[PDB]
């Protein structure tokens, strides 16, 4: 329902990343219905994809920016959920993913 | 309050600084420093049209006219030198 | 005539003569209709040009 | 009923503590209070006597990058019964999140809303605070000052893929400003 | 209620008699002469004040009245206006690129009040509708030749509104 | 004299009894503002308008003659303003806002530049004597 | 840099990590006012810049073009 | 329950109207308006401009009332910069401001008429439309964006046989309106599909912040042109038309009444309208005249300075509302002493009707829902900025 | 074109009529175009166009002179 | 110039906006 | 601006 109210510590913005990654993983076969992605990705390929997200966003220690964080994920996920987003959309986002590269950068544009 | 631009003015010596009241401010200025000079310390900027920072001064415009208290026609600020104790006046009707 | 530019077609037009030193062009005859005035002097040899208009004027006597 | 009135009444008997800034003019008298007294103020100006205000007309918010508190939540209010207007402001950074009032005035939903979705503020106990106007999917806040006018991405048909797209921006002629500002101000 | 008005007005209800005062109405309306006109042949009336395809004009001389002096695309609130200049073999101040993006333009009358030589203006022509987009793109030569086409209309109209503007 | 047959608001329906359903709030009010400081400036207003508004309601029976010595709304609007500052004093005393800081600090900009005359301005007319009774009532 | 707000604000990822520069510009040689300074400005340092081949126009790909004046 | 939708794409309702419904039965339980799709980010267009060049913006918010909005615009510009504007220029805005509301009306009603299936008051009302919109077109050069009311004055003067025509139009508006009521307000069809729905009490549109008609509608007798009064309004005699049970049906009667009384106050003003200027005298503000500009050193520098730069607002910010034909219409302007705004909201009375559309259908029928979207009289111009 | 006046004619052909109204107008300017092949909808010149559209009350051959 | 828009001298004619009742039937 | 600061004032 309503938005929490802000967290006053590190452990209360761990709870609720958690609390978040288990209600995002719920709602894994929903989308594999609402959009037909079950003769395209496996079920444990998409969990990885949110586990990769949030740890690539763990090295944020202030609880407000967490908490955002969270609540923008949050957003996504009910966005996701409903048929909002176009189906190629999720595909694009939430499927994981020789010389020099600066040699490869200079033939390619002067501008790096 | 700050000088027109962030001019920095540069006392040789704390001992010659004259005082003068640019609209009712205190502002200190050394002694040769002119009238549009002093008000350009004080944050005002007065108009100009042949007044240049790196060339010799001449009235000729007459653009920059203020008011002195002890003066009874309007005075050229770009070229009267500050006196201390004077008191100028910008935005005044004249 | 359209091979001729505007500018050929303004090198065309004979200056005119004006008896004073001075001239002031307006570029029509209704002056709400035409460019700012303009205030010519006269006192050369070669015709004056108009900076809005082009057209040309030259001191008729003196 | 009046400016000099509803000044005068509401330095006595609104508590001190939460107002911190009270201008009164003839462009509109304001209260300026901090983000944990909000709720407290309009739940105070809806329900007094002499202060009978039941309308809030909107809630706008107002970016100002060189502040510390970088977002001024502005919230103006009407007095029909009195035939007055009254205006409250605070001020929030990014990452604050501030009392809603939808519990006082209904119509504050979908304004909390268009403010989360154009400067990213978000409201405490707001029934449903998901963007509004901006499009499904859209990443960052327009309204911001930082924010591009043209913004990042672009939308063209992809007849390969069948489908609407959504590209990084490429303007065939970009914005031109000009700067008419005069030394001389 | 009394027995008079409950029968009159349960004859009403069971008479129609509120239905059939509208098909009356309408059957006034039908035999009517018509408001209708034949657009190939007759047009709607208009006023010279009409904001519509822009014209660049010249002088009688044969010299165009742009100056250049770019106070038309600073004003522009749509930024649909591109103008290139240079010093002319004459010396004069004149445009090498002129040219207006119509699928910008709102018509709103800017650019044609704040010309201070009555170069840019709005003319009567509506009907520019065009099967390509790039032939919206007006350029420097469209848009004298619409200023040549229009000539008679223009000076007509800026005669008109001289008295007000 | 007779009973008001519609209070031409809708929502708002016509109370039968008002100067029985307003002499309890304003009793109640009166009982109910003591939790409040005496030395703020809440208790002193809102423990002034009740008061004259009961004596009012106490002094003629007709709601017709309330309406007109009153003459701030109908009586069916006051009993809504009744029980709305009876909920107000409750947050009042469940907040207590009533402490005033040491470190307080208040900005009183005081502009003044003038307005145009067309320009939409909210005037509205001479409030009734008790807006500027308890007014004075506030500032001595 | 705790470019946190970066992250929670939604600019993306490739446009986090430009190279700004911060100054104050100064007064033209062209006016004697002194009005237009005391502002300090971001340069994004935005010139990837290129002409339309159809009309000459200025096509760019930066949304950080114009944002900092 | 289901979840239905309603994407009407045709313009036989509003056009980018789309309401995801959930019907218990037939009735609807919530009706959430999803909105976004004439966000055209107006307000944020109006800080990248100058004052001037942000005029125009606000023609295209409310598409059927044009002159309503430039009205505001202007006089929110005026209270920041302390313009007085001449009587002439203000009779004339209130003569084209209720111009406006008429046409507003005019539209809304047979809008919402042909809704419910009444095909004949639709071309009625728009040959009205078309006379009046031939009004708009002779002053300015634009029958429906015309830039004519500015921040200073009025953009120029009207033509000379302008006056006549409107008297004209004034003598037969008035039986055009009994004809428009005759085909529906007697009707029982028309009553029947109005009647008790869409019913409000004045406490729910004071807290949803209903205004105009939805507000009027209630009983609450509040119109901004009596409470707070601009321009000569307050020198006009006009009746403020209120409502008794709050449904369709009194939001339609206020309707007509609304347009009478605004031929009422189109016929005041073209008797009492005065001779002078149309625009202030501080050129500093207003643009030179023409032949002014062409002849004089210091009208060319004022000319050539407000139509790049224009004029700079002092640092201030303040919110100015209007009637308009919807409701009230707000600018929240704020101006930190430069030729651009620092920020515009644009308070839309149809962001505030379109938001309590959840409470006012609940309980309804399916078809009954068409009639209290028609009935708030939306256009998402302004709905979504 | 019954019980109607020509007011001119034109370089291409087209021919112009006027009618006379009284109250409410109607079929009081309009034009005969001289061609049939789908008249190509714009073919009235800027002498004649004003007059056409009422927005001047010149007939278009006093508008050449 | 001073010839400028304005009504006529002695004002317009006075214009009806009310209502036209209508006793049309036999009822 | 009369921008003058309230205080405690004991
Ligand atoms: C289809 C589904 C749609 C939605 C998918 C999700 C989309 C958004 C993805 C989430 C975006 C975010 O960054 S939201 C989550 C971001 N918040 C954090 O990362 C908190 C900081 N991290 C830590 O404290 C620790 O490293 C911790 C990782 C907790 C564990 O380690 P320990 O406990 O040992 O300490
Ligand atoms: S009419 Fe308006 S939008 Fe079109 S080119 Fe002129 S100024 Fe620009
Ligand atoms: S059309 Fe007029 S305003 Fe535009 S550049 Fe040419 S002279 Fe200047
Ligand atoms: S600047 Fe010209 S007289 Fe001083
Ligand atoms: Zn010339």
């Amino acid at each position: 329902i309503g938005v929490p109210p802000n967290s006053a510590n590190l452990t209360e913005a761990r709870r609720r990343v958690f609390d978040f990654f288990r209600a995002a993983c719920r709602s894994i076969p929903t989308i594999m219905d609402i959009y037909n992605l079950q003769d395209v990705v496996a079920p444990s390929q998409l969990r990885y994809a949110i586990s990769a997200q949030i740890r690539n966003n763990a090295h944020i220690t202030d609880p407000k920016v967490i908490d955002l964080l969270i609540f923008k994920g949050m957003e996504e996920l009910t966005d996701i959920v409903d048929h909002a987003k176009q189906r190629h959309h999720i595909i694009g986002q939430y499927v994981v993913g020789g010389k020099t590269d600066f040699l490869k950068n200079f033939y390619t544009s002067n501008y790096f | 309050r700050n000088p027109v631009g962030g001019a920095r003015v540069h006392f040789s010596n704390p001992e010659d600084a004259i005082e003068v009241f640019v609209d009712g401010y205190a502002v200190k200025v050394p002694k040769g420093f002119t009238v549009l000079q002093a008000c350009e310390v004080a944050g005002v900027d007065i108009p100009r049209f042949c007044y240049h920072s790196r060339l010799s001064i001449a009235g000729n415009c007459r653009m920059c006219l203020v008011e002195v208290e002890k003066s009874p026609k309007p005075v050229a600020s770009c070229a009267m030198p500050a006196l201390p104790g004077m008191k100028i006046k910008t935005d005044t009707p004249i | 005539r359209s091979k001729k530019s505007p500018m050929e077609l303004i090198s065309e037009v004979p200056p005119i003569k004006v008896d004073g030193r001075i001239v002031a062009c307006e570029g029509d005859t209704n002056p709400a209709l035409g460019h700012p005035i303009e205030f010519i002097c006269l006192d050369l040899n070669e015709p004056a040009i108009c900076k809005y208009c082009g057209l040309r004027y030259v001191q008729d006597h003196h | 009923m009046d400016n000099q009135f509803i000044f005068k009444y509401s330095w006595e008997t609104l508590p001190k503590k939460w107002v911190k800034k009270m201008e009164r003019s003839e462009h509109g008298n304001r209260f300026d209070t901090n983000t944990d007294y909000l709720f407290q103020l309009l739940c105070f100006l809806k329900l007094h006597t002499y202060t009978r205000v039941q309308v809030l007309i909107d809630i706008c918010g107002v970016d100002y990058p060189s502040r510390k508190r970088r977002f001024e939540v502005v919230y103006n209010l009407l007095s029909t019964r009195y035939n007055s207007r009254i205006r409250v402001q605070t001020s929030a950074d990014e990452v604050t999140r501030i009392s809603s009032v939808v519990s006082l005035f209904p119509s504050a939903g979908w304004w909390e809303r268009e403010v989360w979705d154009m400067f990213g503020v978000s409201f405490i106990n707001h029934p449903d605070l998901r963007r509004i106007l901006t499009d499904y999917g859209f990443e960052g806040h327009p309204l911001r000052k930082d924010f591009p006018l043209s913004g990042y991405v672009q939308v063209r048909y992809d007849d390969p893929e069948k489908r609407v797209v959504s590209e990084p921006i490429e303007m065939t002629q970009e914005f031109r400003y000009f700067d008419f500002a005069s030394p001389w101000e | 209620k009394d027995w008079n008005t409950v029968f009159e007005r349960s004859i009403n209800t069971l008479f129609l008699t509120e239905m059939v005062r509208g098909l009356s109405l309408t059957l006034k309306y039908f035999f009517d002469p018509k408001v209708t006109i034949n657009y190939p042949f007759e047009k709607g009336p208009l006023s010279p004040r009409f904001r519509g395809e822009h014209a660049l004009r010249r002088y009688p001389t044969g010299e165009e009245r742009c100056i250049a002096c770019k106070l038309c695309e600073a004003v522009c609130p749509a930024q649909a206006i591109t103008i290139e200049a240079e010093e002319r073999e004459d010396g004069s101040r004149r445009t090498t690129r002129y040219d207006i993006d119509m699928t910008k333009c709102i018509y709103c009358g800017f650019c044609q009040e704040a010309c201070p030589v009555d170069a840019i203006v709005e003319g009567p022509n509506f009907e520019f509708a065009t099967e390509t987009h790039e032939e919206l793109l007006y350029d420097k030569e469209k848009l004298l030749e619409n200023g040549d086409r229009w000539e008679t209309e223009i000076a007509e109209n800026l005669r008109s509104e001289s008295l007000y503007r | 004299a007779k009973v008001k047959q519609t209070t031409g608001i809708v929502g708002l329906d016509v109370v039968p009894n008002a100067r029985a359903v307003l002499i309890d709030l304003y009793s109640k009010t009166l009982k109910e503002i003591q939790a409040v400081p005496e030395d703020e400036g809440y208790r002193k207003a809102v423990e002034s308008f009740t008061r004259q508004r009961l004596n009012v309601c106490k002094e003629e029976e007709d709601w017709e003659m309330i309406e007109k010595r009153l003459g701030c709304g109908q009586v069916e609007e006051l009993i809504e303003e009744a029980r709305d500052e009876l909920t107000l004093i409750g947050k009042m005393i469940e907040w207590d806002p009533w402490g005033v800081p040491d470190d307080y600090e208040c900005e009183v900009i005081e502009n003044d530049a003038p307005i145009p005359k067309h320009v939409p301005q909210h005037r509205p007319g001479p409030l009734p004597e008790q807006f500027y009774k308890t007014l004075e009532g506030l500032i001595a | 840099k705790r470019g946190e707000i970066g992250k929670v604000s939604g600019i993306p990822e490739e446009h986090l990590s430009r190279k700004v520069i911060i100054y104050s510009p100064a007064r033209t040689a062209t006016q004697s006012g002194s009005g237009k300074l005391g502002k300090w400005k971001i340069n994004f340092v935005s010139t990837l810049k290129w002409e339309n081949p159809l009309m000459g126009w200025t096509s760019t790909g930066d949304p950080y073009a114009n944002v900092g004046d | 329950n289901f979840t239905l939708n309603f994407g009407p794409q045709h313009p036989a309702a509003h056009g980018v109207l789309r309401l995801v419904l959930e019907m218990n039965g037939e009735v609807v339980e919530r009706a959430e308006p999803h909105i976004g799709l004439l966000h055209r980010g107006t307000e944020k267009l109006i800080e990248y401009k100058t004052y001037l060049q942000a005029l125009p913006y606000f023609d295209r918010l409310d598409y059927v009332s044009m002159m309503a909005q430039e009205h505001a615009y202007s006089l929110a510009v005026e209270k920041l910069l302390n313009c007085e504007v001449p009587l002439r220029a203000q009779y004339i805005r209130v003569l084209f401001c209720e111009i406006t509301r008429i046409l507003n009306h005019l539209l809304a009603l047979t809008t919402h008429a042909m809704d419910v299936g009444a095909l004949t008051p639709f071309l009625w009302a728009f040959e009205e439309r078309e006379k009046l919109l031939e009004f708009y077109e002779r002053v300015s050069g634009a029958r429906m964006h015309a830039s004519f009311i500015r921040p200073g004055g009025v953009a120029q003067d009207l033509p000379l046989g302008l006056c006549r025509d409107i008297d004209s139009f004034t003598q037969q508006f008035a039986s055009r309106i009994d004809e428009l009521e005759e085909m529906l307000t007697g009707n029982r069809i028309w009553k029947q599909r109005l009647v008790d729905i869409g019913t409000v009490t004045a406490q729910q549109a004071k807290d949803w912040g209903f205004s105009g008609v939805m507000l009027r509608g209630s009983g609450v007798c509040w119109d901004l042109r009596r409470a707070a009064p601009y321009d000569v309004y307050d020198q006009l005699d006009f009746d403020v038309p209120v409502g008794t049970r709050g449904d369709c049906y009194d939001r339609y009667c206020i309707r007509i009444e609304e347009m009478r009384q605004s031929l009422r106050i189109i016929v005041q003003c073209l008797n009492q309208m005065p001779s002078g200027m149309i625009k202030a005298d501080d050129r500093k503000l207003c643009p030179p005249s023409r032949c002014r500009m062409k002849l004089s050193m210091e009208s060319l520098i004022h000319h050539f300075e407000l139509y790049t730069e224009g004029f700079s607002v002092p640092a201030s910010s303040t919110y100015t509302a209007v009637e308009a034909p919807k409701g009230e219409f707000g600018v929240f302007l704020v101006s930190n002493g430069s030729n651009r705004p620092y920020r515009c909201k644009i308070r839309a009375p149809g962001f505030a009707h379109s938001q309590g559309l959840d409470f006012m259908s609940k309980h309804h029928m399916l078809a009954d829902v068409v009639t209290i979207i028609g009935t708030q009289d939306i256009v998402f111009g302004e709905v979504d900025r | 074109n019954i019980g109607a006046t020509l007011v001119g004619v034109d370089k291409f052909g087209n021919k112009y009529y006027q009618k006379l109204g009284d109250t409410q107008y109607g079929r009081h300017r309009w034009v005969e175009y001289a061609s049939k092949d789908r008249y190509n909808a714009s073919q009235v010149p800027a002498e004649w166009h004003g007059w056409l559209h009422f927005i001047t009350d010149h007939t278009g051959d006093e508008l050449l002179s | 110039p001073l010839l400028q828009d304005g009504p006529p001298p002695g004002g317009f004619a006075p214009v009806r906006y009310a209502r036209r009742i209508s006793n049309t039937g036999p009822s | 601006i009369r921008r003058y600061v309230l205080t405690k004032d004991n």
